Formats: structure tokens, sequence, C-alpha cells
RNA sequence: UGAAGAGUUUGAUCAUGGCUCAGAUUGAACGCUGGCGGCAGGCCUAACACAUGCAAGUCGAACGGUCCGGAAGAAGCUUUCUUUUGGACAGUGGCGGACGGGUGAGUAAUGUCUGGGAAACUGCCUGAUGGAGGGGGAUAACUACUGGAAACGGUAGCUAAUACCGCAUAACGUCGCAAGACCAAAGAGGUUUUCUUGCCAUCGGAUGUGCCCAGAUGGGAUUAGCUAGUAGGUGGGGUAACGGCUCACCUAGGCGACGAUCCCUAGCUGGUCUGAGAGGAUGACCAGCCACACUGGAACUGAGACACGGUCCAGACUCCUACGGGAGGCAGCAGUGGGGAAUAUUGCACAAUGGGCGCAAGCCUGAUGCAGCCAUGCCGCGUGUAUGAAGAAGGCCUUCGGGUUGUAAAGUACUUUCGCGGGGAGGAAGGGAGCGACGAGCUCAUUGACGUUACCCGCGAAGUAGCACCGGCUAACUCCGUGCCAGCAGCCGCGGUAAUACGGAGGGUGCAAGCGUUAAUCGGAAUUACUGGGCGUAAAGCGCACGCAGGCGGUUUGUUAAGUCAGAUGUGAAAUCCC
């Protein structure tokens, strides 16, 4: 089932979410089928915290594509 | 796919093996080497006999051998 | 070494003495050890004294003596039934001495 | 680093380097201009190996920078465009505790060194004490407010007072402060280096 | 933007030629030594045998009893007992173990890789269309009895559903001919005349696959003729489906030096290391695919496993045993013993992220997030800083005049890693309640492993260093001891009384908690040379002829245009590499 969620880039220090859309069999962190946006949780590297690109989910919703309730947070958040 | 052979063989009734030839270079050395490969035709009309340079595309397999069917004759004869 | 290994252990067969070439002269001491590669071999033992018996056991480091033709290996002292060198004051990473208080 | 005789180097390398009191009359090479031990007497036979290793050897010293990272810097500045050479020292000059040293803040690069570890140097504000910072152009390198008023760092001002600066550089001695204009070109460094033989000694 | 060679076969020279060297790397080990921290990394050796614990459940919005808990009754109190209700277990009933995790034994084959084809299939989820009328039947629990040491088992009686079955409508679909006939389906919950969950049939979407095909995929021919279903045809059987896949009959072919057949070996790949490139080597961490769970074989049920904690049969082994008969299988995690040169805590924890089930609450989750051990590696840091004699003492050398180790130590001043005190983190919102129709939306409240660690502030003592080497390549020297004796040695060699190559000492060079050693990989080798080579005498034309296959082929014109060349377009996963 395909799905919206978060890829964690997250490195020492340094967690980002890649808010993708891929099957849900995939790992966390496996190949993905497209990028949506990302997310930063401090938004300390960039004042852009996130980029949903609201025209791209909006395509893969209603595709079949189901969203995380996390990513659909930052999602809704637009 | 389109296929250019020779007759070598029509022993056998609607089948017509046609010897299809190419020429492609070594992976390594680059130079041109020949290659041949049989290729068992369908030719439910018996119309083409040994000799003939014919045409041979792709199409709905005949028997397992058989997956090909002679399309047109390019040439009449040469043994 | 047979698998390329470092090392090798065996029990010797035999701790016997053997003579130099035409150039040298005297008593080296050698010992033929069946390694547990399958071979049976011939290693030398470093040092001014040694303790090696016939049930020795030792391991094989490998290295050949120009003056034994045949001896291609060495014997690494410090290890296993092989006692390392008395009184070594000196290099004590080869025959393998303890540091002195 | 090295820590150790410093004024033994300057006779090994033949040239006198500035560690520490070489303006005074004491530096050694003043009294004996030969190597240390009991052979720097007897004539020496030096090889074509020989000048290249003892040239990048003053060079290195000179900075005092291991040999590890002294290579590391030479591959980037060979990797750039522009002569080797040229680039090699601007990336040497670059390090802080280098830049502090030729803004007066410390006697020596050694001293300097010590003043950056002991987080008693700022860049562009906040404070950094890593000797091997690369300090660019435009970069403001001044003494800390609170380090203002150690005497060390007082004496040392005090003399910087009169003294010029290179050109790639300025000084305010009232403010403490430093700027690193650009990178010094090889024109602008007087140091007793041929260029030419380090860059050969690492081509083996 | 990319390519330095040197040593050694001579008395000397040139050429040919082999061997060898300084560099970088290694999930390493060994020797001496060893302070701290961060990140990373750890049986590379037997599928050898294993003590002990652990490795999937969840639903009372499917139904009847025990265990744990609360509340209300009959009572003056006690005993006893009744009703209601929460959780859960036991049972019945429903949905889930073929995912994840481990390993590489086996494996040369469309197994894999790349590009295509079609004789096909797909739970839950999503869109669209239509429907859900009437009736009948069954088996545990439970109850009673009996057998057994135990496991567990036999008999009798009662009983329910979204459990099974028969009949209707035909949206449609199937079959013959052509332009005919046949065949379907369970409720429940409530803010109950309105919604919610769910069901039946059909079409489509999403995704995942079975099968087929072109090309590509190691070594040996001291592995050459091989083959009977063996090659093809008709019919039939069989399967989801093509196919001798299997069968009957007929035909007699099919394959091979473009190497079949046989034998040997190794999981493969993305990538990794190396190299100027080509190429060589490798494929361990991570990701994809494939193949394996006591050894061997097999099938059932299912969308899927021929299925580790499912089943059946054969075999060995271990344990239990009133021996009658049973229980298992760490190549799952940790660990034990055995092996080896060698590789670790039978630790902490779910809050965060993710996953399974549920409407939800919530439950499960050693997946994972962390800590521990080991310089195994990488990076950062400290053992101090400034001052200090024409120049102590000591050791060493001496033409004993003196020189050297040295500003080096002592000593003076300064800072002050450890340690102590205080503070103390990021990494994480809802369930609920209030407003609103307990819907959308808005508002508000409660709660954290690593840690009391990181980090900040205050106080504050100078406070481990070693290892290898010094004849030449290789940078760095003397004295003494020993004396071809003892010993050294990668190669050339050195030692028979003056040795910078033996041992010690002083000194010196290199590096630094690291330093050496051993083993393994790379080029130089233009020494298989496609780029880069040779064959009269240094290694090298087959003794000659004829001739098959194969390779190559004169001048002019035309057609095709397969090779070749050009434009466009699709593919060329991620990551990596480069900027």
């Amino acid at each position: 089932m395909v799905t919206i969620r978060l890829a964690r880039h997250g490195a020492k220090k340094r967690p980002f979410y890649q808010v993708v859309v891929a099957d849900s069999r995939n790992a966390r962190n496996g190949r993905f089928i497209e990028r949506v946006g990302f997310f930063n949780p401090i938004a300390s590297e960039k004042e852009e915290g996130t980029r949903l690109d609201l025209d791209r989910i909006a395509h893969w919703v209603g595709q079949g594509a189901t969203i995380s309730d996390r990513v659909a947070a930052l999602i809704k958040e637009v | 796919r389109t296929l250019q052979g020779r007759v070598v063989s029509d022993k056998m009734e609607k089948s017509i093996v046609v010897a299809i030839e190419r020429f492609v270079k070594h992976p390594i050395y680059g130079k041109f080497i020949k290659r041949t490969t049989k290729l068992h035709v369908h030719d439910e009309n018996n119309e083409c006999g040994i000799g003939d340079v014919v045409e041979i595309r792709e199409c709905r397999p005949l028997s397992k051998t058989k997956s090909w069917t002679l399309v047109r004759v390019v040439e009449k004869a040469v043994l | 070494a047979l698998e390329a290994c470092p090392q090798k252990r065996g029990v010797c067969t035999r701790v016997y003495t053997t003579t130099p070439k035409k150039p040298n002269s005297a008593l080296r001491k050698v010992c033929r050890v069946r390694l547990t590669n399958g071979f049976e071999v011939t290693s030398y033992i470093g040092g001014e004294g040694h303790n090696l018996q016939e049930h020795s056991v030792i391991l094989i480091r490998g290295g050949r003596v120009k003056d034994l033709p045949g001896v291609r290996y060495h014997t690494v002292r410090g290890a296993l039934d092989c006692s390392g060198v008395k009184d070594r004051k000196q290099a004590r990473s080869k025959y393998g001495v303890k540091r002195p208080k | 680093r090295y820590l150790g005789p410093k004024l033994k180097l300057s006779r090994r390398e033949g040239t006198d380097l500035f560690l520490k009191s070489g303006v005074r009359a004491i530096d050694t090479k003043c009294k004996i201009e030969q190597a240390p031990g009991q052979h720097g007497a007897r004539k020496p036979r030096l090889s074509d190996y020989g000048v290249q290793l003892r040239e990048k050897q003053k060079v290195r010293r000179i900075y005092g920078v291991l040999e590890r990272q002294f290579r590391n810097y030479y591959k980037e500045a060979a990797r750039l465009k522009g002569n080797t050479g040229e680039n090699l020292l601007a990336l040497l000059e670059g390090r802080l505790d280098n830049v502090v040293y030729r803004m007066g803040f410390g006697a020596t690069r050694a001293e300097a060194r010590q003043l950056v570890s002991h987080k008693a140097i700022m860049v562009n504000g906040r404070v950094v004490n890593i000797a091997s910072y690369q300090v660019s152009p435009n970069d403001v390198v001044s003494i800390r407010e609170k380090a203002k008023k150690q005497s060390r760092v007082k004496a040392a001002l005090e003399l910087a007072e009169q003294r010029e600066k290179p050109t790639w550089l300025e000084v305010d001695a009232g403010k403490m402060e430093g700027t690193f204009k650009r990178k010094p070109e090889r024109s602008d460094l007087s140091a007793d280096i041929n260029e030419h033989l380090i860059v050969e000694l690492y081509s083996k």
C-alpha cells in the first residue's frame, strides 16, 4: 500500500525527514517513489522549516496514497 | 522483429529452417565476427523451398521450437 | 604456511642440531615440526638457549636461515611451550621476553 | 606538536627560524652556526634528496605543524588552480594560529597556538580555539574581551605599537583587533624557503 | 592537467633477462608500552556438541463458566447469600505465524543481468454500478460416567451465530449456432426512522507476481561423437497457462570443433580496492535477488509457505521413564564447552520512530534507540607555559688547553587537563475535559530510558611516555665487550683481536600513546605488447605439397542499405564518484 511518510536522513544531532510517497513494504530509508518535500524538527538548518509542495501530494492523495499520522500533521500545516 | 536468412532445409512439412547470419564486433578485440542461428519458421503453404532467402518475423508460437513465420521471399534461389 | 597464515602451530618430532654451510661453522639448533597444515618441516630456534623437548608443540613464524639450507622457518619464542630467552635485556620484542623489573 | 628545544632546529636547518628570542643575540645561531651534536662541526655532505628534505623541513618547522596536515595542505593547494608553490604558503599562512602571530597577539606561533586553544582569541565575534582554523579574507581576529586584561597580551600588544604589519593584514593596537585583508602572495612573504624545492620532494 | 626509477649475473662494457626495494591499504593477530574523549568497528578459523532464559497475539460492540476488583441489597450484628459491573484468564467463535531476523552450505542455470513478449493471477485499501426476500440444518463449551502414573483418552445427554445448506430477481456473465439458451448472495452497534461497522455480484484503480524470448555470464578436451521420448507430427491427458510436461499412434529425426556431453569450482549484483586508462582483484558493512533452519524426502491447507516455534515417513543422537511409553533439536538472541594467531555486555529501555491487531481506549513489539568491554581503526586533547650560566653537578671525550650533553635540569613566576560544589538539555502530541450537533474546527489540562550524562558557572593540584632505528638503499655516531667463537642476515654480505652492520653505554634520527613485527592486496612488467613487442645467430616459421572450412579480394554503373554514420525519443533505480 503506497504511503506518504517521513524518511530520516537524520544524522548525529542532525535529524532531517523527507516526506515521501512509497510502498509501505519498502524500508523507512529505502528506495522511495518520489519526494514531495522535507521536514526539519528543529528548523535550524534553514528558516523554511518545511516545504510541502501541496500540488504534488494533492496528486498522490486520491491516487490511493495514504499519509501517516505524523506526516499528515506536517502536510495539514501545508 | 524481422530477420533475413536462407532456407537450408525443407524436409519437414509446413516447417522450414532459416539460417540467419549476423556480424558483431568482438567485445574485446572489436574485430567483426560471424555468427549464425537456425530458426524453424512456419510455412503452411509450403511455398518456400530450399535456397530461398526469405524474411522472418516474430509470431504466435506455433510449436515449442517454432515462434516465427515466413513473411516474404527476398530472392528466388542461391544454393 | 599453506592457508597463507602468518603463523602455524605444530609439534616437534626431534630437537637436533645442525652445522652451517661452507662459510660458517657452528651447532645451530633446529627441530622438525608437524604443523597442523599437514606438513613436517624444519624450523630454526633463535636464542642462546631453549627448552624444546619431543612434545614441545610450538608456533612457526616463517624465515629462511641462509646458513642452513632447508630451514625456511623460525620458531616463535614466548608462545606455547617455547619459553622466551632468559636474561634477554635487548630486543625483547623477539625471543618473547618480558621486561625485567 | 614537536614540543622541545627549538633553538636547535635553527642550527640544523642552517637558516635562523624565528621561534622565540631570535631577535636577541642569544639565539644559538649567533653563537655557534652549526647543527646540534658532536658532528655539527665536520663538513656535511648533502645529496639532491637531502636539499629537498631539509628544505620542506624548515618550511614546516617555521609554522611548527605536523608532517601529516602539512602534507594534506600540500595536496589541497596542489589540487586548486594557480601555481602550487604560491597557494601552499597561502593555506599555511591562513592558519588561525599563524594569523594571530602575524597580528602580534603572540610572541611566536607556538604561543599563538596556545592563545587560540585557550579560547583567548575570537573570529568575527564567535570564539575559535582550533589552531588549524582557516582564516578567510575580511575576517576580524581580535582578542577576547575577558582576555584583554591578561598581562601577557597586554605586553605583547604594547610592543605592537609603532610596529608595522603585513600588507595582507591590518591591526588596531587600540581595539586590539585585526583584519585579514587577503591571501598573502609569495612576494609578500620573505621566508627562507624555496617552494620549487619542496614541490619536488613530494613528487618522488 | 596526466607516466622520475633504483640495486644485483663482468676484470671492465653493452644487450637480453629474472629477482628485489622506499608508498598506500587491512572487520587483523603478536611483542614492548599505554591517560582521556567522540564516532566507527569486532570468530576472516567446525553445518562440532550444547546447560539455562527468551524469539506473536489480539478481540466481551461473536457467546456460556473460573481467577482478580468495585458498587448496591436480604440482616440489629455475624455467618451465609442475591443483583449489577470492570479486567483478565480458560473454553467456544473470528482474524493473524509464508513479514521481520539469521546464514551461505548448495548452485552455471533465462538462476542472475539487460532489453522485450504474452498463452495469466492478485486479501485488506480506493472509485463506480446493483442488491441484501423467504426457509432449513449441524458441531464444542457445559452436564454425567469410565480408562491412565503421566500425556491424554472413550462413552452418554443439551446447545448458539457475520459458522453450513436448499429457493427467488439477471445489473451482468457463460455456452451452441449464429446473430439461441442457462447461472448469484450473513448481520451487528448506536447520539436508532438516521447514521456507523460489515456482507453479496460486477467493472476499474493501486501494487505485487507466474511464464516465455534476444544477448551477456569462470576453469579443463589427457572430456568428442552424442541422443529414444530422443527430434517432429496427429489426438488425448494434465495445469492458472504454453510445452513430449505425460500417454497412444505415426514419422525419423534432433545436437556437435561458433565445443555439445562430462568433470572442477564459486551465491550473484549494485558496488568495494586498485590503476592514467584499459584492466586486474573482490563482493565483507549497507541495499536487491537467490538458496538453506536435527540429517533426507514429501505432501496437505491457503492470495501466498511444501511452510523455524504446522503436519507425515526414514535415520542418528540427547534427555525423561513404574521401560509400557514419551520430549526435543541455538546454521534465532546471549551464553557454555571444543577449535584458533584472534574478535566483546547471559547489560538498559520503548517515552521517540516504525510494525501487527482494534472504531477506539489500548495491547504486543531485546525491530530499534542506548550504555558496557577491546587503542581494532579514525579524528580531537593533555603530560605545561615564560624565565633561567660564555655557561652547575654528573656522565662522556681530550693534542687535558679544552670540548660535549644545555637552557636542558635545579630554582622563580603564570596557567592549571584530572577532582570537587551548584545548575542541568535538545531529542514527544494526543486519549480526556470545555465551545461547537461528544462531526469539522478551535481551546485547555496531565505525563519521559540514555542522565542528573552532555553543556554552563564556581573552585582548583603540574599532573603517565614509549617504541623502532643509526653499513648502503634510509635520515641518524663514538667508546667498550666479543672475536668467523658467540651471533647477524630481505639482497649484496659481516665476524678468524682497531668491526659506525654483533651486545652494552653515551649521543643522534624518526614517530608519539603509540611504536614495531608477521600475513595479505596494488604498479613498476611495453616480461602476451589492443594502446606497447618479437622470431637468420640471443627464446621463436610449422620439412614440403595439395586442399576443406574460415579470413581477405581488382576497375566502372545501378538498386537495396544489413554493417557504418547522423538527428530525435525511451531506458540507463537509489546511493556512490565529480563540481
